[PDB]
């Protein structure tokens, strides 16, 4: 009953530090992924405004146009 | 042949086992080299019970050096009678043990403890009669504590019928290494409660204290410490190294030295702690103090189960009886009457290098009890509030262990208390 306790104690003491490990990893991933998400969904966004600044350039020479 | 094989572990377990040896081996008229230039052959007759011979007649101590990082063991190699020592039989690993008692019981000792074994086995294999097993620890640290009891669980496991024997330091705020301590001392006692016929408690506090109130030491090392536990040690074997009217032997000292079980923990006592020689009443009187004991409980406090008592050098054997039976006879408050005939004396010829008179004390007292409470509180201080727990989930154990652990040095107490009071 001994032996199998001693057993027990190492297994759990591996378990733990590989549960520690997994869960890091597993953080920081999550972490890292919804950074890059963010990140871009922020640069996307003043692109398509500096685009949307753009396309009503046009409306503002293509409409000078219409005066004649 | 009656063998006995030694067993040393950590820092505490291989300093103080490697002084044993210089003074045993000094007695016995060995030399740094295992070469015998004795002039008896009182020191011959029962050499076997711990040295083994060698191919030139060389005698080389049956015992085997543990540790789990190899410091101490380069130092006690390096030491004055280092290279006695069977070099096989230095066993150890690198990364130690950090005074973690689970380190030294499940993770770390475990990986070392089958290489122990195998010494271990090489060395009852070659025992035409061997008697049991020697541990010489401390149950403060990690390696000695937990590598330690780990280690006697199994040899009980390999050899259930051969007697196992320790001498086990205690830990005390005195003289401390860290925190832990009474952690992995109540750890300690549980599995030596289980699994020792007989366990010598040196208790660090009373070394300490004999130091500095006593010997006059102002600032007194671990040096100073273990000279002391030499003594005793050396004491304490007398009548199992040397021919007496008495043979004895460890299974016949557990038979007459413990009426219950459980309670196998002795108070050793020593005397004298100098060109005057003592008297017979002077040893007598010394011993029986508190200030010769060397566990920190005082002997007024509990009664006395047994006794055996040795006294060395050339003597009056008919004025140690007369003063053997004069103090029981003064102190009868302090010694059972319901076991009788309960205190034994000796006598052997050669005293130690430098007394012509000394005595040795084994005391089975109930007061030892005053230590496990110590511990106890120590522990309950910390545990209340799991400070420090988590070095020891951390390599995989429960609280749960602990609250046992604690548990069964509590009934120990109960047991000494129920039996003091009888
Ligand atoms: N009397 C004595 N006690 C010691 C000695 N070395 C360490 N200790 C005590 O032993 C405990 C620490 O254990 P230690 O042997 O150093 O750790 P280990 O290497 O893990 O076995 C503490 O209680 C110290 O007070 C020593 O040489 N003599
Ligand atoms: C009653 O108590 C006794 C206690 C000890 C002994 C003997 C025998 C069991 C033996 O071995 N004893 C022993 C061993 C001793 O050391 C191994 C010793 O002092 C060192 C000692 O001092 C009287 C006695 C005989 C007893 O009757
Ligand atoms: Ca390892
Ligand atoms: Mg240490």
């Amino acid at each position: 009953e001994k032996r199998e306790h001693e057993r027990e104690v190492i297994q759990k003491a591996i378990e733990e530090n590989n549960n520690f490990i997994k869960m890091a990893k597993e953080k920081l991933a999550q972490k890292m992924e919804s950074n890059k998400e963010n990140r871009e969904a922020h640069l996307a966004a003043m692109l398509e405004r500096l685009q949307e600044k753009d396309k009503h350039a046009e409306e503002v020479r293509k409409n000078k146009e219409l005066k004649e | 042949m009656r063998e006995i094989v030694h067993i040393q572990a950590g820092q505490c377990g291989n300093q103080i086992g490697a002084k044993f040896w210089e003074v045993i081996s000094d007695e016995h008229g060995i030399d740094p080299t295992g070469s015998y230039h004795g002039d008896s052959d009182l020191q011959l007759e029962r050499i076997n019970v711990y040295y083994n011979e060698a191919t030139g007649n060389k005698y080389v101590p049956r015992a085997i050096l543990v540790d789990l990082e190899p410091g101490t063991m380069d130092s006690v190699r390096s030491g004055p009678f280092g290279q006695i020592f069977r070099p096989d039989n230095f066993v150890f690993g690198q990364s130690g043990a950090g005074n973690n008692w689970a380190k030294g019981h499940y993770t770390e000792g475990a990986e070392l403890v089958d290489s122990v074994l195998d010494v271990v086995r090489k060395e009852s294999e070659s025992c035409d009669c061997l008697q049991g097993f020697q541990l010489t620890h401390s149950l403060g640290g990690g390696t000695g504590s937990g590598m330690g009891t780990l280690l006697i669980s199994k040899i009980r496991e390999e050899y259930p019928d051969r007697i196992m024997n320790t001498f086990s330091v205690m830990p005390s705020p005195k003289v401390s290494d860290t925190v832990v301590e009474p952690y992995n001392a109540t750890l300690s006692v549980h599995q030596l409660v289980e699994n020792t016929d007989e366990t010598y408690c040196i208790d660090n506090e009373a070394l300490y204290d004999i130091c500095f109130r006593t010997l006059k030491l102002t600032t007194p090392t671990y040096g100073d410490l273990n000279h002391l536990v030499s003594a005793t040690m050396s004491g304490v074997t007398t009548c199992l190294r040397f021919p007496g009217q008495l043979n004895a032997d460890l299974r016949k000292l557990a038979v007459n030295m413990v009426p219950f079980p459980r309670l196998h923990f002795f108070m050793p006592g020593f005397a004298p702690l100098q060109y005057r020689a003592l008297t017979v009443p002077e040893l007598t009187q010394q011993m029986f103090d508190s200030k010769n004991m060397m566990a920190a409980c005082d002997p007024r406090h509990g009664r006395y189960l047994t006794v055996a008592a040795i006294f060395r050098g050339r003597m009056s054997m008919k004025e140690v009886d007369e003063q053997m039976l004069n103090v029981q006879n003064k102190n009868s408050s302090y010694f059972v009457e319901w076991i009788p005939n309960n205190v034994k004396t000796a006598v052997c010829d050669i005293p130690p290098r430098g007394l012509k008179m000394s005595a040795t004390f084994i005391g089975n007292s109930t007061a030892i009890q005053e230590l496990f409470k110590r511990i106890s509180e120590q522990f309950t201080a910390m545990f209340r509030r799991k400070a420090f727990l988590h070095w020891y989930t951390g390599e995989g154990m429960d609280e749960m262990e602990f609250t046992e652990a604690e548990s069964n040095m509590n009934d120990l107490v109960s047991e000494y208390q129920q039996y003091q009071d009888a």
